[PDB]
């Protein structure tokens, strides 16, 4: 009486999402539920069926006609509905109550960036010392930034942020470290970055 | 063939304090389980009547039913004060679905009032008839505010019955197709004139319910034939009668012939 | 209201354990405990069909809750557990067709060892040169560095009032030192404005960031200063280069 | 009162003297459902009588089943007696043997 996803899906803003789940030993009396949860909350019940299909204001519910698989179906997807789905089976009778949870499809929303432009600039400290971040941006979401073999650099995780009044997105991430050698002109694998990068000057007055 | 389940429900109301309700259910033409104001469980007829349910759930089915029958009549009550209606109240329901093989299984649930249709269930919520009086409407929109009851109800007729009568087309596969053969004789009844006599020809025993009687001049088939009803024995086979109105000459060397899915080829033939 | 998880942060120490609340509005008889681990699922400690009445669940070694009534399902920690460090999220359940609920959720770090606190360091650093050339758009950095355990709230200000277009904030936290069971936590932030708006004096910015830590009744011996709840802030300044 | 009772009688065997059988009584179509049943024998109402659970077809409309064991003789006679709300006297119908 249990359930199948895939771990992982990616999907771009503002489409339609599929995300599939199995079950091929479902029962006539066995409600199906789907349930999300963003990354610091707890999880909310979205949608549920038995036996038809169903249609809420977000999302809609398609079961197989063979009952075996079923499809939860995100009309418009945005930037918040990144966040990981659980597909559930609940008895109707109301039998065993170990309501237990699988491990769920982990749904990743990228940005549609209109112009990319990826450079990694050099930000110095606020009149306080000589401390140096390194700040690579503006590249397309394809880009997937993986972090240094060394261990002193510290390097974050791609982060959009959103203008609005401009109606502008953007991706970045961002690198520091005391160390000596530590420069943004490898602070970043070569591996991970588009051969049209800007390395600006590393003058900076 | 087909074998639908049908469960029917007989609530009667005589005055403020005295009421009954009795009920029973059908799959094809034989009875299955029988329910009774008396007791207080759903009885079962034959040894198959539980499907492929669990002992667990076919009890907690009888706790649902249980508190169906002390809620109804306590609801049913409650109306006839608000809407003002008199005592003498007859309640029937018929629910039930029919499995289909190739995916098209029937759901229904159809309320009586005087033996009058008045409401029935449709998708996820009650509806009343066209024919059905104002009053019903004032009913209507205070069960569909019930969601429990609405989304229960769902759940027995989408869910728990096509998995009921795939259970039990299982386990009584063998008496369902049993065959039992007739048997057949004449007698004489009621004459319709002085010279017009009139031929009975009567067959009795025979389980699958459909049968096929006529007289015939020996094998000229004739349309002075005319069946009665199947009626039952007790034995869950059937009877049935047939006439032939003709004068006394016209009545020397006929046949009452019958055909029956259990006799194999062969036909019962009574002449006289 | 629905279901009340308090506090959201809640820390104490090894040996000085606890018993943590879930609290319930409306009427229902079923309520669960659940435990989640960064990038885990949910996994099942205890569950209760009504008051009275418990059923142990897969990872109820090393927990013990109760159901006195049916408003309250506590759940005490003390029993030896291997991480007692995680989140927990308490859930109740109606009738058919048997939905779901959840409270908001308490997080409990619990130090592996002594009072390793350490409050963070907030610094701000000032837009590139390049990137206002290149762009005409401005990007401020905020840096928290060196705090434990990791409950912390960044804000961004701007003259006075909190702002949240242009930001945006580390899903998670990042160690320091991932060999170390306790080690010290940091986090980063962005704030970009136009080029126009960051060349003007007049504009004021402020990263805050709010720490939860040890309680001022815990005794403390150590010439640093007790590392409280406190808010650590940085900022800066516009300018025309 | 609505609807008023249908009535026939008939035996599961060929009637034949001295030999075990069983005297059937069907009522239907009528409405509402109180309705009482008698089988008798000679006049006399017989006290071994059994009956099927009360039931109704697709037009609402009731029906019912009596029935017993008897050994019909040459000298016993027997019949079905109904009286319903719809009915001014009770209705008895005998069972034609010839
Ligand atoms: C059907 C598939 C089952 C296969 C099993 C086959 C064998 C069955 C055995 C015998 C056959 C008998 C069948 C009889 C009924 C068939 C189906 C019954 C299903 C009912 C269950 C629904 C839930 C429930 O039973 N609803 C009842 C109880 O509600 P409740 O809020 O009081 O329950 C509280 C429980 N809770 C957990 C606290 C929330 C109830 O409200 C009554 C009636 C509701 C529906 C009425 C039906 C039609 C209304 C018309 C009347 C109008 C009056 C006019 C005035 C003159
Ligand atoms: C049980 O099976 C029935 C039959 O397929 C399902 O009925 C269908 O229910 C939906 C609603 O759930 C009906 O459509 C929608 O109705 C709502 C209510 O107004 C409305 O917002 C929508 O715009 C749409 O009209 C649909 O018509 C109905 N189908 C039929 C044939 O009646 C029911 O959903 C099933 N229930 C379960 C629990 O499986
Ligand atoms: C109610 O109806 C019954 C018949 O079922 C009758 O015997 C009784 O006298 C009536 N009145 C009361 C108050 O019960
Ligand atoms: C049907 O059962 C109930 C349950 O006790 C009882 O009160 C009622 O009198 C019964 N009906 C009849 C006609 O006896
Ligand atoms: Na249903």
């Amino acid at each position: 009486a249990k359930t199948t996803q895939p771990n992982s899906m990616e999907s771009n803003e503002e489409e339609p999402v599929h995300l599939p789940c199995n079950h091929s030993t479902i029962s006539g009396t066995d409600y199906i539920h789907w349930y999300r949860q963003l990354p610091s909350q707890g999880p909310e019940y979205v949608i549920h069926g038995l036996t038809s299909n169903v249609n809420n204001r977000m999302a809609s519910l398609a079961i197989a006609e063979d009952r075996k698989s079923s499809t939860l179906i995100l009309h418009r997807a945005t930037l918040r509905d990144a966040a990981v789905y659980y597909c559930i089976l609940r008895d109707g009778w109301g039998g065993t109550y170990k309501y237990i949870f699988g491990t769920g499809t982990r749904l990743k929303v990228l940005a549609n960036i209109q112009n990319p432009d990826p450079a990694v600039y050099q930000l110095r400290d606020s009149k306080s010392s000589d401390k140096s971040v390194c700040l690579f941006t503006d590249f397309d979401s394809q880009t997937n930034v993986s972090q240094s073999k060394d261990s002193d650099v510290y390097i974050t995780d791609k982060c959009v942020l959103d203008m609005r009044s401009m109606d502008f997105k953007s991706n970045s991430a961002v690198a520091w470290s005391n160390k000596s050698d530590f420069a943004c002109a490898n602070a970043f694998n070569n591996s991970i970055i588009p051969e049209d990068t800007f390395f600006p000057s590393p003058e900076s007055s | 063939r087909l074998f639908p389940l049908r469960c029917l429900q007989i609530s009667s109301f005589a005055n403020s304090s005295w009421t009954r309700t009795d009920g029973l259910a059908w799959l094809g033409e034989l009875q299955t389980h029988s329910w009774s104001n008396d007791s207080d469980t759903v009885r079962s007829l034959k040894p198959w009547s539980q499907g492929t349910f669990s002992d667990q759930q076919w009890e907690t089915l009888q706790h649902i039913f249980r508190v169906y029958r002390s809620s109804f009549t306590r609801d049913v009550k409650e109306f006839a004060k608000m809407l003002r209606l008199s005592y003498p109240l007859e309640l029937q329901v018929s629910a039930g679905c029919e499995v289909h093989p190739g995916n098209a299984s029937n759901n229904f649930f159809h309320v009586a009032f005087q033996g009058k249709d008045i409401l029935s269930f449709q998708g996820t919520s009650w509806e009343p008839t066209q024919e059905a009086p104002l009053w019903v409407n004032l009913a209507i929109q205070v069960l569909n505010q019930d969601k429990w009851t609405r989304e229960t109800v769902q759940w027995l007729l989408n869910g728990t019955c096509p998995q009921f009568v795939s259970g039990l087309l299982e386990s009584g596969k063998s008496e369902l197709k049993k065959q039992v053969k007739p048997k057949a004789w004449l007698s004489r009844g009621p004459s319709p004139g002085p010279g017009r006599l009139l031929l009975v020809c009567h067959v009795s025993g025979f389980y699958p319910k459909p049968v096929w009687v006529k007289w015939m001049r020996g094998e000229q088939e004739q349309q002075g034939t005319q069946p009665g009803d199947i009626l039952p024995n007790a034995d869950e086979t059937w009877y049935l009668r047939a006439t032939l109105d003709v004068v006394a000459g016209e009545a020397a060397g006929l046949s009452c012939r019958v055909k029956h899915s259990s006799l194999e080829g062969q036909d019962i033939v009574l002449y006289w | 209201g629905g279901i009340t998880q308090s506090p959201k942060y809640l820390f104490r120490k090894e040996g000085q354990n606890v018993t943590l609340s879930c609290e319930q509005n409306l009427n229902h008889d079923a309520m669960y405990w659940y435990r989640q681990d960064p990038g885990q699922g949910l996994r099942l400690i205890y569950y209760s069909q009504i008051v009275n009445d418990f059923q142990k669940g897969d990872i109820a070694e090393g927990y013990s809750v109760s159901r006195e009534k049916k408003e309250s399902f506590p759940l005490t920690v003390t029993s030896a557990q291997k991480n007692p460090t995680a989140f927990y999220l308490c859930a109740t359940s109606v009738g058919r067709p048997y939905e779901q609920y959840f409270g908001p959720g308490t997080r409990l770090t619990v130090t592996e060892d002594l009072k390793n606190v350490f409050p963070p360091e907030v610094a701000v650093f000032e837009p590139s040169e390049a990137e206002i050339s290149h762009t005409q758009k401005a990007t401020l950095v905020c840096l928290a560095t060196g705090f434990y355990p990791d409950h912390v709230e960044l804000s961004w200000w701007v003259n006075g009032k909190e702002v949240h277009s242009g930001v945006c904030t580390d899903p998670q936290p990042l160690k320091e030192q991932p060999a170390l069971n306790d080690s010290r936590y940091a986090l980063s932030s962005r704030l970009r404005v136009s080029a126009t708006f960051w060349q003007n004096p007049r504009n004021h910015f402020r990263c805050q960031v709010q720490f939860y830590g040890l309680s001022e009744n815990d005794e403390w011996t150590q010439d640093r200063a007790k590392p409280v709840t406190q808010i650590v802030s940085a900022e800066a300044w516009g300018r025309a280069d | 009162i609505q609807r008023t009772p249908k009535i026939q009688v008939y035996s599961r065997h060929p009637a034949e003297n001295g030999k075990s059988n069983f005297l059937n009584c069907y009522v239907s179509g009528f409405h509402p459902s109180d309705i009482e049943v008698d089988l008798l024998k000679n006049g006399e109402r017989i006290e071994k009588v059994e009956h099927s659970d009360l039931s109704f077809s697709k037009d609402w409309s009731f029906y019912l089943l009596y029935y017993t064991e008897f050994t019909p003789t040459e000298k016993d006679e027997y019949a079905c007696r109904v009286n319903h709300v719809t009915l001014s006297q009770p209705k008895i119908v005998k069972w034609d043997r010839d």
